[PDB]
């Protein structure tokens, strides 16, 4: 959706994205190591680790620290946060590619680009492990599935996979049947970097730029020093696996797996990033945007962001389905991600994306609408523009890939989008790649109606009709004469107080509160182009207010119920078991505590008992007497 | 968290002062993290209540005085990243950049001889203007309101008449706390039955040395101009 910030500079060999933070820590072979905790578009520190080049970047594994490597040959761990050096050893005859931190007796592993990597005890001083099996110049060193099992990629044209021990390398085994590492149709070669038949895999492909692992798995996704970046699965080991990854023009420095995405991202040198599948695999497309020279690609293990690294420089792009679809079922919120997965009600520790049988932020959505029941939803998938998509409508009791056409809380059919329209029971369905009207008394509805064909606006987006009408326009099932349009506007959604009758309105930036239909009760505006505020039902105004979560207003009252928890936005109100959202994370299930309602009523009847009883007692937070306690 | 901390800013007389409620409704003077000092703008933040316990079920007032005449930091409009840290009974915290730091307030009214003024008006940093047009009021009440809001000066009247129309252009001057003088001529229609003014279509000409603050001021005032849901 947006590439938040972008200047091309840096000639980048090594890279990492913060699995915890939206940092990028970047290694240039300018000799530079940089941590920028990328969030606030600001570098925390920048040390050009030595005069010579810098190849390596790896995680310590903790929260915010770098373990770093230069042509110094030195393993440094320095905490940005603590701006200090943790324990120190230099390095052999080449730089350090991967590191891991362990702790029987706060104990340490260091992975290196030369010769050996040594694993050291500073407590009850003994040897956990010795790794020989590297030579010089490691492009991409890796922890395996078993984290402390590993792979390395070399400019010595080998790959090393090692076995470790608590008293140096060894494994005991005797049950298997054939091997995929090497044992049936196809398979790729051993290299030489070490000397024990674990598997030294052949890193010859003019040398290997990157190696990347498959967690439980031994598939590797690779950057290679050949146009050929050749993919091999050692969880298969295909033939036409002797695949050379092809640009149009030269190279494929890297091509990578994204933890989450069952895909390959390739990047190259004709000025390009090239786009690849890996779910059913195939070169999708090539994308060109300069830099005829790169060596890294990355997708966050935080998965926050995604980015591609190059010689001439770098780019980070940010994703969103700015604003994205919903359904309500008792004391529960449904979301469809702008970015981010579920978060479809209730919470438990830090942030929880709601994973349920009512998969919300997940599918390939054109549109999502509750089909009210505490037991039903209607859903369009395959999203997008087509002739038409599929909608598979699902039961809250148990959703499915497509639920039963037999069942009418499961039905699927074909159709592109389904959309509400005003004077509430007519609907739009698109079941042609254009204007079908959908109209039903029921809102378990899936109805098809070409009459009301009326283009003069060709298939696009609106929801009480607003192909940017800038009005919500009311109709029946055919007509060639407007009933009427009212000039008011939407988020491109109209908010109903649960089902399909909310005179509480969304607007994209701003949202307006109405009672049902246009009665502009009050009109909301804020100016942060991000969050939410919530209604319980028709116009119950909850507003989020910092680490404080607030009722904007009730009866004649205003109140702080309970207090927020870093950013949250009120989305809306699912029952008493309260639900809150920052956008799609930074979330709540919540024991309530209203303030105000009770209050202007209470107040109105002079009544205090409650407050008192709560023993609730502010008046200042900046102030807080100023609702009317000032007045 | 039990520990709920709520905070807002109070700027009480020069001093922008930090109301903090850290309420530690914690189950103990839970360990607390870390905080860091800094030069600020013509201010510097300057206090921290020392301890780092998040005393159980307990409420606390944590005060930050800020130093309001020094610490240049040129991160305009403030909006500078600030840290409360995750450094002890805390895994995270809040890192925040501020927003909420605006102009209309800062500048005080200030004054001039008109001929010289005109000469000057023209002379000044021309480079910013914003338009006045639209509201909820007559520029009598409206003007007064705006004036008070920014705490700034309109230098002089000619009786021509801010009433029957007027077809008056109002010249305004102000000087701030860190001393910029800002000049305006806004020329405005003005309310009155089937005569003219319930919009303006008056142009607010803003001169302030940097265009960036200056225009921004024109905006700021634009925010100021009307009265609606922030």
């Amino acid at each position: 959706m947006l590439t938040k910030f972008e200047t091309k500079s840096a000639r980048v060999k090594g890279l990492s994205f913060h699995p915890k933070r939206p940092w990028i820590l970047t290694s240039l072979h300018n000799g530079v190591i940089q941590l920028w905790d990328y969030r606030m578009c600001t570098l925390i520190d920048k040390f050009d680790e030595h005069d010579g080049p810098v190849r390596g970047i790896d995680f310590h594994k903790q929260q915010p620290l770098f373990v770093s490597g230069g042509d110094d040959y030195k393993i440094k761990v320095w905490n940005y946060k603590l701006r200090r050096c943790l324990f120190t050893l230099l390095g052999h005859l080449d730089y350090i590619r991967t590191t891991f931190f362990h702790h029987e007796y706060p104990w340490i592993l260091s992975a290196s680009d030369d010769q050996t990597i040594r694993v050291w005890n500073w407590q009850s001083r003994t040897c956990v492990c010795v790794l020989t099996g590297h030579n010089h110049y490691v492009m991409c060193a890796q922890f395996h599935p078993s984290e402390d099992l590993v792979v390395s990629a070399s400019l010595d044209q080998t790959v090393r996979v090692w076995d470790i021990s608590g008293l140096r390398k060894k494994n005991l085994s005797p049950g298997a049947v054939e091997s995929d590492v090497r044992g049936i149709t196809g398979v790729d070669l051993f290299g030489t970097t070490d000397a024990v038949v674990k598997h030294v895999l052949e890193g010859h492909d003019r040398g290997v730029n990157w190696a990347a692992f498959h967690p439980t798995m031994p598939l590797i996704v690779s950057g290679a020093d050949d146009r050929q970046v050749k993919i091999w699965r050692m969880n298969e080991s295909k033939a036409w696996e002797v695949d050379t990854c092809r640009g149009h023009y030269n190279n494929v420095s890297c091509a990578v797996f994204h933890p989450r995405q069952e895909l390959i991202l390739s990047n190259s040198e004709d000025k390009s990033i090239r786009v690849w599948d890996m779910s059913k695999r195939t070169g999708v497309q090539t994308f060109r945007r300069d830099h005829d020279r790169f060596w890294v690609l990355a997708a966050h293990p935080n998965l926050n962001l995604f980015a591609a690294g190059h010689d001439g420089g770098m780019i980070v792009f940010k994703l969103e389905r700015e604003r994205p679809a919903y359904a309500v079922h008792g004391n529960m919120l449904h979301y469809v991600k702008d970015r981010f997965l579920r978060q479809l009600d209730f919470n438990s520790s830090k942030d929880v994306a709601v994973m349920q049988l009512r998969s919300g932020s997940k599918f390939p959505v054109f549109n999502m609408s509750y089909n009210p029941a505490e037991n039903a939803v209607l859903l369009c998938t395959r999203a997008s523009n087509l002739e038409n998509s599929t909608y598979d409508l699902y039961t809250i009791p148990k959703d499915a890939d497509s639920q039963n056409p037999d069942a009418p809380e499961g039905k699927r059919s074909s159709g592109l989008t389904a959309v509400w329209v005003a004077r509430n029971r007519f609907a739009v369905l698109d079941r042609m790649h254009s204007l079908l009207i959908k109209n039903l008394k029921n809102e378990i509805t899936k109805k098809i109606q070409v009459p009301n064909c009326d283009e003069i606006f060709y298939a696009g987006t609106g929801n009480l009709l607003l192909r940017d009408a800038d009005s919500i326009t009311l109709f029946d099932v055919q007509q060639k004469r407007t009933l009427a349009s009212v000039k008011i506007s939407k988020v491109k959604y109209v908010i109903w107080s649960a089902d399909m009758s909310h005179v509480a309105l969304l607007a994209k930036h701003a949202i307006v509160i109405c009672n049902r239909k246009l009665d502009a009760l009050c009109n909301i505006h804020e100016n942060i182009r991000v969050k939410s505020g919530a209604w319980d039902e028709s116009g119950v105004f909850i507003y989020t207010t910092s680490n404080h979560i607030k009722y904007a207003v009730t009866t004649g009252d205003h109140g702080i119920i309970r207090t927020l928890d870093l950013p949250i936005y009120v989305t809306r109100v699912k029952g008493n078991n309260v639900y809150c959202l920052d956008r799609e994370c930074r979330p709540r299930v919540l024991t309530i505590d209203p303030t105000e309602f009770k209050f202007k009523l209470a107040l109105i009847n002079r009544k205090y008992d409650e407050v008192l009883h709560m023993v609730r007692n502010a008046k200042l937070v900046g102030q807080s007497i100023i609702a009317y306690l000032q007045k | 968290d039990p520990v709920y901390a709520e905070a807002y800013v109070h700027v009480n007389q020069y001093d922008i002062v930090l109301d903090v409620l850290v309420v530690n409704q914690t189950s103990d003077t839970l360990q607390n993290c870390t905080l860091e000092l800094a030069t600020l703008g013509d201010l510097k933040l300057v206090e921290k209540p020392s301890p780092l316990t998040l005393a159980p079920h307990d409420f606390a007032n944590i005060k930050a005085n800020v130093k309001v005449a020094s610490t240049e930091n040129g991160i305009i409009f403030g909006n500078i990243v600030y840290d409360v840290s995750g450094a002890a009974s805390d895994r995270n915290c809040v890192v925040l950049s501020d927003i909420h730091i605006d102009i209309m307030d800062y500048i005080q009214p200030a004054t001039c001889t008109d001929a010289e003024f005109r000469q000057m008006w023209a002379e000044f940093e021309w480079e910013n203007k914003v338009t006045v047009n639209t509201n909820m009021t007559d520029l009598n009440d409206y003007l007064q309101h705006i004036l008070k809001s920014t705490n700034m000066k309109c230098l002089t009247p000619e009786k021509a008449l801010s009433g029957y129309c007027g077809f008056m252009a109002a010249n305004l001057y102000a000087r701030s706390i860190f001393g910029e003088d800002a000049l305006a001529n806004v020329s405005i229609e003005k309310p009155v039955h089937q005569g003219p003014d319930a919009a303006v279509t008056g142009h607010i000409r803003i001169r302030a040395k940097s265009q960036g603050m200056a225009l921004s001021l024109g905006d700021k005032i634009n925010l100021s101009q009307k009265k609606t849901s922030l």
